[PDB]
RNA sequence: AAGGUAAGUAU
């Protein structure tokens, strides 16, 4: 609480399931386009 | 699947293999009624015009023409084999069987690349060529 | 159990 300079609540954060699915689909897309892709490019896409 | 030329006896297959001196003789061993053979024959039909400069495609029924079943181990629903100047050109597909393509492909460019690699290797005088793509896995994700 | 065959030419 800004006015009283005291804590009053707690936000419990959590990653949305839609973003989970987006990341999983990104990894699936990276893995699928890897027949001719080099190891360095795959790992770079993973890291990014 | 039905638009491709057909060979109706073993002598015709031998002559087709012998006749072509400058092109790869791609012969599919199977049955026009087998779904795997239908897929493979559709793929071969889609590329038949494209590769006509360096490849000729024939279809052989292994029941009508059983003269190569024991020889070439044609005991699979579909089988594609490559011959160049009366020599069977093996290909290292990574599947453990380097003599034939015993499954059905889905990409025209894949089959065209394999045909081109076989053509180049056989022109250089090689009995085994390495496929540009490995097939130890189906790349399914 | 496999996806791990060099393609040969000679004897």
């Amino acid at each position: 609480n800004e006015v009283t300079k005291e804590r009053t609540a707690q936000c419990f954060l959590r990653v949305d399931d839609e973003s989970m699915q987006r990341f999983h689909n990104r990894v699936r897309q990276i893995l699928m386009a890897s027949g001719s892709t080099t190891f360095t490019k795959i790992v770079n896409k993973w890291n990014t | 699947s039905y638009m491709l030329p057909h060979l109706h006896n073993g002598w015709q297959v031998d002559q087709a293999i012998l006749s072509e001196e400058d092109r790869v003789v791609v012969i599919r061993f199977g049955h026009d009624w087998d779904p795997t053979c239908m897929k493979m024959d559709e793929v071969l039909y889609s590329i038949a015009e494209k590769v006509k400069n360096f490849a000729v495609i024939y279809l052989v029924d292994i029941t009508e023409v059983p003269d190569f079943n024991k020889m070439y181990e044609l005991y699979d629903p579909c089988t594609v084999m490559f011959f160049f100047r009366n020599k069977h050109i093996m290909i290292d597909l990574g599947t453990g069987n380097n003599n034939k393509i015993n499954w059905a492909m889905e990409d025209k460019q894949e089959m065209v690349d394999i045909i081109e690699t076989v053509y180049r290797g056989a022109r250089k005088g090689r009995g085994l060529v390495v496929s540009p793509k490995d097939y130890s896995t189906k790349y399914r994700y």
